[PDB]
């Protein structure tokens, strides 16, 4: 027996493809095509590829607190006899 | 255009703040390099004009240079006691030059003529990059050396 | 285009960019401790 | 997900230029571009006098 | 390596937070793993490295 901790399976069900031979009324037939199954696009051309300017990707600038402080708190260790 | 850098314009103060501390760490280093030669050259005495600082005309200059070679410094027996080993013998170090350069200096008569306090203990800062520091800080909870220093 | 599979879209990720500097750190205004003049 | 199937990681930063001309024979651009996060450790790159 | 490196800052800018530092991973084997696991919680680096 085996068992599988914390991991999402996808079960793929298989086809229902059959093996019957359907006739079909083809008097009249249309056929279009979407760009969706490409993936090419989804609505806008580069809806992933950095939509914003270099500039508005930057965060904060504080003029205020320093990136430099030392914990306040400094671990002390005891002697060893 | 119109519409300037919400954030990147601040840039130009922390370029500036940054420069404010690079610049204390330069003239704290320069100031140093200049003391050794005063002290070095034999002044003990307080005098006007021979360093930087309105106090020089008060206190003896005084200036120890020491080089802390830990292989020719430490003693120490066995691993389980190395950090101690080295926290110790780097602070021992400045204990033994600290007291006697303290003594020879004025700095108590100093102090205490000038900030009118009879009794007024200077603080001494342990001045030191990360890597010292992480040996000095984990033992620094006595923060006294000696009988009352601070 | 028996097979496909994706290429063109993937997940984006930003990375914070956060600066931060004071007159002087604790290092500079404990040694020179900052006066307006 | 598996539309995903990747990826992409966006560094911005601020950079610190020298303030340099376009050498008329130049190959490439003489100017060093540096990351102001350079400056915390070594601020010298800000220096200018 | 700490210091040589500035890997502090470069955490500090990326989350923003100015106390924040990193967190190191003993990565060893079984055999190694036996000597290194003998402290208790205060699994501390110096003053404040965890």
């Amino acid at each position: 027996t085996n068992v599988v901790t914390n991991t999402p399976i996808d079960v793929c069900k298989g086809p229902d493809v059959d093996g019957t031979a359907d006739k079909i009324n083809d008097k009249k037939i249309h056929v279009s095509q979407g760009l969706k199954e490409f993936q090419v696009a989804k609505g806008d051309r580069v809806e992933n590829e950095i939509t914003e300017t270099a500039d508005e990707m930057i965060t904060k600038v504080s003029d205020t607190k320093d990136l430099n402080v030392s914990t306040k708190k400094p671990h002390q260790i005891a002697d060893v006899p | 255009t119109d519409e300037g850098p919400g954030e990147v314009v601040k840039a130009l103060t922390v370029n500036t703040n940054i420069r404010n501390s690079n610049n204390a760490v330069k003239r704290m280093l320069n100031y140093l390099a200049q003391l050794r030669e005063v002290v070095h050259n034999g002044y003990n005495r307080p005098k006007f004009g021979i360093i930087e600082g309105a106090l020089s005309a008060v206190m003896r200059p005084t200036y120890r240079y020491k080089e802390l070679d830990l292989e020719k410094v430490i003693d120490t027996i066995k691993s389980k006691d190395r950090w101690d080993d080295v926290c110790a013998a780097i602070l021992n170090c400045v204990k033994a030059e600290l007291f006697p350069a303290h003594r020879d200096s004025n700095i108590e008569a100093a102090f205490r003529v000038i900030s009118g306090n009879q009794d007024e203990t200077p603080m001494y800062l342990f001045c030191s990059d990360k890597e010292i520091a992480n040996y000095l800080m984990t033992k620094g909870d006595d923060r006294t050396l000696g009988a009352y220093l601070k | 285009n028996y097979n496909e599979k994706s290429q063109r879209d993937f997940r984006v990720v930003t990375i914070g960019y956060n600066l931060a500097a004071s007159r002087q750190d604790e290092f500079a205004e404990r040694i020179y401790p900052t006066t307006v003049i | 997900n598996p539309i995903e199937g990747g990826v992409v990681q966006v560094l911005p930063y601020i950079a610190v230029m020298k303030d340099v001309y376009h050498e008329v024979s130049g190959v490439k651009m003489d100017n060093e571009e540096v990351n102001m996060v350079e400056a915390y450790r070594d601020p010298s790159i800000l220096d200018d006098e």
